[PDB]
């Protein structure tokens, strides 16, 4: 499949789909306590990168939650709090048209 | 101090002298419009007067059983909650649209917001705008469930492993990193669907209470 | 498309605007102590009042058709309708 022209704003050139970055902690601070064992690191960048992977692979397409939270098992609002923070930094659905 | 009692009103013409189905979110903490002067414009269809007194009390019945968020009352304010997960199923119909759906949702997380969910499913299903209170009664009052029953067994809403057996057996099992993406099993049935639907059908439904 | 008839005592409203007098009747949503109930829930709950009654003057608009539609509870929904009545800016030509 042909891919198409990744594209995010500027400010957000420091995510990187195989770490999690400083932003990321802070923004979604419920995956870092060291208390839940459901919502670690490991997991986060799993629901992580399947959102970012999925909005990618058709980015003229609004990525939804219901999607995402079809495919993985976790806390639907756990899903919608991780979907608007890439959404703020237009990670996803940015170009949705 | 949220205290959104979630109403359930239901009264058949056989056990009850009229037919009424009813839900609606009451704040507990407004005590300044009446139960009675509610429930009398909610019904302007007519004993009248005997009818609303029961209503009330099945309002009233409810307000004082009612078991606020445990969370936001035995102080414990942990960031992201204690990972206990519960199956919340819809089944709904407004008109001829009918919503089935199911998934996980948090029930000692006090910062999972029904409102803010089922405003964003009415959105991306683009559901009729009449889902949005349907869908966020549906959560706080399934939710509500588990957390009267925790009360009533005692629990002490900190942490701690779930004692009783059935209900610890409703709660959805810990997400290992291998458990993340869903097997082909759950995926069918953790996804909604919106089904057009006729009076006829709506009769078949209605008749399986 | 329908023309609209408030009373003259009413030309204080507007959609977009809110007034003191609508602070002062219902004081719950500018307290700011309490997060569901700010200035904006007020003027979609109350907008959705004034309009939807809008789209359909002889009709009278109740507080189950607006708390089916709108998130808030029932008691402020009951309130709020009862204000926009007293003031024929719901229901005023049913």
């Amino acid at each position: 499949p042909q891919a198409h022209e990744i594209v995010i704003p500027s400010y957000s050139k420091w995510f990187n789909l195989e770490k999690i970055h400083s932003i990321e902690v802070q923004s979604l601070p419920e995956f870092f306590t060291n208390r839940i064992p459901s919502k670690t690191p490991e997991v986060y960048m799993r629901y992580r990168n399947f959102m970012v992977n999925s909005y990618r692979l058709n980015p003229n397409e609004y990525f939804s939650v219901t999607t995402a939270r079809r495919n993985v098992s976790g806390d639907a609002a756990a899903l919608f709090r991780l979907h608007k923070f890439l959404t703020k930094w237009g990670l996803i659905n940015y170009q949705v048209d | 101090s949220e205290q959104l009692v979630p109403i359930r009103l239901e009264f058949d013409q056989d056990r009850d002298r009229f037919f009424l189905r009813d839900t609606l979110l009451w704040n507990k903490n407004d005590k300044l419009i009446k139960i009675e002067d509610f429930v009398d414009d909610m019904l302007r269809d007519y004993t009248r007067e005997q009818h609303i007194d029961t209503i009330c009390q099945s309002i009233q019945e409810q307000i004082q059983e009612f078991q606020g968020n445990p969370y936001i009352e035995l102080n414990q304010d942990r960031l992201g909650g204690d990972d206990l997960r519960i199956r919340i199923k819809l089944d709904i119909v407004v008109g001829q649209n009918q919503l089935i759906d199911q998934f996980e949702w948090d029930i000692s997380n006090s910062d999972n917001c029904p409102e803010e969910f089922a405003e964003s499913m009415c959105q991306e299903l683009e559901l009729p705008g009449e889902f949005v209170t349907a869908i966020a009664h549906s959560i706080r009052e399934q939710v509500h469930m588990y957390h009267k029953s925790l009360a009533l067994l005692g629990y002490n809403f900190d942490g701690s492993a779930i004692e009783d057996d059935d209900i610890r057996s409703r709660m959805l099992p810990t997400i290992t990193l291998d458990d993340v993406y869903r097997p082909a099993a759950e995926s069918k049935i953790f996804t909604p669907n919106l089904l057009q639907i006729s009076a006829a059908e709506l009769e078949r439904l209605d008749k399986d209470k």
